[PDB]
RNA sequence: CAAUUUGAAACAAUACAGAGAUGAUCAGCGGUUCCCCUGCAUAAGGGGAACCGUUUUACAAAGAGUUUUU
């Protein structure tokens, strides 16, 4: 459910931390399998294995 | 088409007789495939061990008139002799289950016939099969292994010997089922569960051959019982099925055709390849890869004689040709885990196995493709 | 194309960046598909963040040495 | 693999897990994986319970990469099969 | 694949690295791995260094964006 | 006897060495091992090295059949 | 293949090997497969160089985790 | 196997490679241990309703790490002092 | 709706005709992809691997929601 739950919501305002701690908030575009992120309105293409985890917005 | 590829075997193969010592297959290729392709050639010593024999398979039926344009001609200090092989093939069946090609060949060493090739059949879709093509050098010598080899027992199978041919192929004892006329009656009532009732209920339909009933189903005071009956016809078992749904005193029976052996345990398989359980699942194991002519006696065999299990520890075994391999259903998913441990990387049929899970039988398969 | 640079460096010098603030410059032997890096007569630099010229030469190498691409960062033909 | 066929031998015994972060937690093997994550039941630390994060959890599953060691008693082991299996693995063992 | 990097073929980007770095410089070629032709590169750490003409290897690469 | 790891297997049954991560040492009898360098030792010894202010302590634990995750093993020898 | 014609033409050489952590092993090269595991012979371990202090001197082989090998060069 | 099953749509307490624990409902996983979590709060405050927790970040349902003052220094002092 | 467990028993002699084996038993029809061989890096042909649509299912009972080898 992850993965299905990122590339079905397609468009939704999200707050990626990267592990770094360098917070990136944005629209998303597309989801890989390998969960990578490519997203627009930022604070750009993020490695999947650069992500620490993902605040979301909706339900 | 019985006569037709068979025409193309006696048609595309050829015996080489009188071959040198010293020619091996590689000679043997390098020597004939100037005729054509060839598709396999097998290389056997004399019975005293003075010359060689070969069967050459070819590609198609110029490699065999090319080859016989060979006959007579001198390898070495030979002269050697090329015919087609005609008449020299034996079919051979209900020989032990544990018999292996090596087996089949020490048999005809025993009434001193040189064997040249021995071909044994796909288990893919029928685990129980068992029977053997074997070619040998003259129709002579296919007369005598006849002679002395059917109706021998041995280890407790009469062995079946025949000149092949498939068109005099035998009626099995099971072909009733093949033919469509055993249905399976099911859910029937202990109270039910009587051959002259059967008999009175199902014999309108036409006439009834046989009736079989499994044992223990009254001594065991069954809820719901089945049955098996034969009837003489297709048709009959076919007007048959529409006693189902119908009710038998106060039972709602089913019946249906039976299905096969081969049917039945490829569903089984089906269903633990697909299974998302645990109490079944955690109790088996895989071996791989393993021939697809290796039958499941065979592999029980190696689990007793080399690793020591104990026959009561095998629940069942089950074959995975489709991932080279096979499943191994034991008793407790400790003992299982065990012999997972044991078995693994041990040696079955002169090479070396693997142990695992079905995902490590799946994996292993895609990894080699 | 990356590889086809990289290819065309074979027998060049090259400046291999790890990871980390360390880098390898010297002759490209040859490399293979998980970019694994055959280099010749190498000198192994760690590297200071702030100035470049307090950077340390870690050591000299001589012959041939194999570099895991697991850690290359990047490639800089020439050095 | 191996040490999976390992623990499922050790499936239903007692085990002290300690992990890469020191947290050492004493519990009843339940279930293993391929990645041999571990799933303990009726879970309770070890000397120092002192951490009420914990031990009120009936069961933990734990993330194979972040155990550190498996203790276990040698009554538990057949180190001849261990052994020999690790040796049969091992003419195995380029993946 | 995911991000067309077709569109940044002739403009400027930065590139963050797993160990830290971060590179700026302009695209000049990719591979579908993502590997990268840079030119002009300049390399900070964690402070910059030019290097000029480089190649960046697509696996240690964690985020990239425009210039 | 071939790879690394066959080699090893040579050593099974005898007393082994291995430098683990955050300054720890093991020896014990080799029990097993799979080619991540996972590890079962049986009659172990654990040793950890730690610094207290200007440094030297020296723990030790001991167990009778252990575990060891092989991504914390550094390396492995002899006694 | 270059690189395991490489590792092929120094089984046997002495060699250095340095880990990510930078930690440096000397000695002969006994063993080394496809994933970069090693065995060394008559290993010392350095930190860095083999100029700074010594923390180990082997007396059998020592074995090493692939996964850590940073690099394999000639000594 | 060793699955997430059993402890979906229920409370949980999360340990993170970090070090730090996470109290959540856990609707949702996957095979790399990614955990689609409701209602977090830390072991106190509600973080958020909704996130993606990574696999590689979950420890278990100090840090997992051990680097230190790189132990070459501790190395030799054990050296010397067997010596 | 599916998955699991069950009612429940798969008889009838083990075998009883080659990859010449088969029931979607590992199929058919329609379509997509990938690999290999020969071939002019053509064309065209062939033989090894996945995928999507569809065609198919005795009964009852329960019950059922590139991260992991630092
Ligand atoms: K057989
Ligand atoms: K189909
Ligand atoms: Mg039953
Ligand atoms: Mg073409
Ligand atoms: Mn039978």
């Amino acid at each position: 459910l992850p993965l299905y739950l990122l590339t079905n919501a397609k468009g939704q305002q999200m707050q990626i931390e990267l592990k770094n701690g360098e917070i990136i908030q944005g629209i998303l575009t597309n989801v890989d399998n390998w969960m990578n992120l490519t997203l627009s309105n930022v604070t750009i293409y993020i490695r999947g294995t650069f992500i620490k985890f993902i605040k979301l917005q909706d339900n | 088409a019985n006569e037709a590829l068979t025409r193309n075997r006696e048609l595309t193969t050829v015996l080489v007789k009188n071959l040198p010592k010293s020619y091996n297959q590689n000679k043997v290729y390098k020597y004939f495939k100037h005729c054509g392709p060839i598709i396999h050639v097998d290389v056997a010593d004399s019975l005293k061990k003075n010359f060689r024999f070969a069967r050459i398979e070819f590609a198609r039926y110029d490699g065999a008139l090319a080859a016989i344009t060979k006959t007579h001609k001198v390898v070495g200090q030979n002269e050697i002799i090329v015919s087609h092989l005609t008449e020299c093939t034996l079919w051979m069946t209900n020989f032990p289950p544990s018999y292996t090609q090596r087996n089949i060949r020490d048999l005809l060493q025993d009434i001193n016939v040189v064997a040249l090739s021995i071909r044994l059949p796909s288990l893919r879709f029928n685990t129980s099969r068992r029977f053997a093509y074997i070619d040998v050098t003259s129709k002579e010598d296919a007369r005598y292994c006849v002679e002395k080899l059917n109706g021998l027992k041995i280890e407790g199978y009469t062995l079946v010997t025949k000149v092949s041919n498939p068109l005099e192929k035998s009626k099995r004892t099971d072909s009733a089922t093949l033919e469509g006329r055993e249905i399976m009656i099911r859910n029937l009532s202990t109270e039910l569960l009587d051959e002259n009732l059967l008999r009175e209920s199902f014999e309108g339909f036409g006439s009834i051959e046989k009736i079989n009933i499994p044992a223990g189903q009254k001594e065991h005071s069954f809820n719901n019982c089945c049955a098996f009956m034969v009837f003489e016809n297709k048709d009959s078992a076919e007007r048959a099925l529409q006693m189902n749904r119908s009710l038998l005193g106060n039972r709602e029976i089913s019946v249906s055709l039976a299905d096969k052996k081969p049917f039945l345990e490829r569903n089984e398989v089906k269903r633990l390849l697909a299974s998302r359980n645990s109490k079944e699942l955690e109790t088996l194991i895989c071996l791989f890869p393993l021939s697809d002519k290796v039958s499941p006696s065979l592999i029980c065999q190696f689990l007793q004689e080399e690793i020591h299990i104990n026959e009561k520890d095998i629940r069942k075994i089950l074959l995975v040709s489709d991932f080279n391999g096979a499943i191994i259903i034991f008793r407790d998913s400790k003992f299982a885990a065990k012999m997972l441990m044991i078995l693994n990387g041990s040696q079955f049929q002169g090479k070396v196995i693997r142990s695992g899970t079905i995902n490590d039988m799946k994996r292993y398969y895609n990894n080699q493709q | 194309l990356p590889l086809e640079v990289i290819d065309k460096t074979i027998n060049q010098k090259v400046l291999i960046v790890l990871q980390s603030n360390r880098e390898f410059e010297g002759t490209l032997v040859g490399f293979d598909d998980f970019v694994n890096v055959i280099l010749e007569d190498a000198v192994e630099w760690l590297i200071d963040p702030e100035d470049e010229s307090r950077n340390e030469k870690v050591m000299q190498h001589h012959g041939r040495m194999l570099l895991s691409g697991n850690n290359i960062a990047i490639l800089v033909p020439g050095g | 693999m191996l040490f999976f066929s390992f623990f499922k031998t050790l499936v239903d015994q007692e085990v002290v897990v300690e992990l890469k972060n020191d947290i050492e937690i004493k519990g009843t093997l339940q279930s293993v994986d391929q990645f041999l994550n571990l799933k303990l039941d009726n879970i309770s630390c070890t000397d120092e319970k002192k951490y009420p994060h914990l031990g009120s959890v009936r069961n933990i599953f734990i993330r194979g990469s972040t155990v550190r060691y498996v203790y276990l008693n040698k009554n538990m082991v057949d180190t001849n099969l261990l052994q020999d299996a690790t040796r049969r693995e091992v003419m195995t063992e380029r993946k | 694949a995911i991000l067309d990097l077709a569109k940044y073929k002739d403009s400027k980007i930065r590139v963050k690295l797993m160990g830290g770095k971060l590179v700026i410089g302009v695209l000049k070629g990719y591979d579908q791995l993502m590997n990268l032709v840079l030119d002009d590169t300049v390399e900070y750490m964690s402070n910059a260094r030019k290097l000029g003409l480089t190649v960046i290897r697509g696996t240690i690469l964690v985020s990239l964006s425009s210039a | 006897m071939e790879t690394p790891l066959d080699l090893l297997k040579l050593n099974l049954d005898e007393r082994v060495y291995i430098k683990l991560r955050g300054a720890r040492t093991l020896v014990g009898t080799l029990q097993a091992f799979d080619s991540h360098c996972n590890i079962v030792l049986s009659d172990a010894v654990e040793t950890i090295y730690q610094l207290n202010n200007e440094e030297l302590s020296e723990s030790e634990r001991r167990c009778e059949m252990v575990f060891i995750r092989g991504d914390t093993v550094t390396l492995i020898s002899t006694p | 293949s270059v690189t395991t014609e490489f590792l092929s033409d120094i089984i046997g050489k002495t060699v250095n090997v340095k880990l990510a952590s930078g930690l440096l092993y000397s000695g002969r090269l006994e063993s080394i497969d496809g994933f970069m595991n090693v065995a060394l012979s008559s290993a010392t371990e350095h930190y860095e160089s083999n100029n700074n202090k010594l923390l180990n001197k082997f007396n059998s082989d020592v074995f090493l985790r692939g996964t850590q090998v940073m690099y394999i060069s000639e000594q | 196997s060793a699955t997430l099953k059993d402890y979906l749509n229920k409370r949980v307490v999360i340990i993170k490679v970090d070090g730090e624990c996470l109290i959540a409902s856990l609707n949702g996983f996957d095979k790399n241990t990614n955990l689609f979590i409701t209602n977090v709060f830390n072991r106190k405050e509600f973080i958020c309703k909704a996130q993606l927790l990574r696999g590689s970040e979950i420890a278990l349902v100090k840090d997992t790490k051990n680097k230190i003052e790189n132990e070459h220094v501790i190395w030799e002092k054990v050296y010397e002092s067997k010596t």
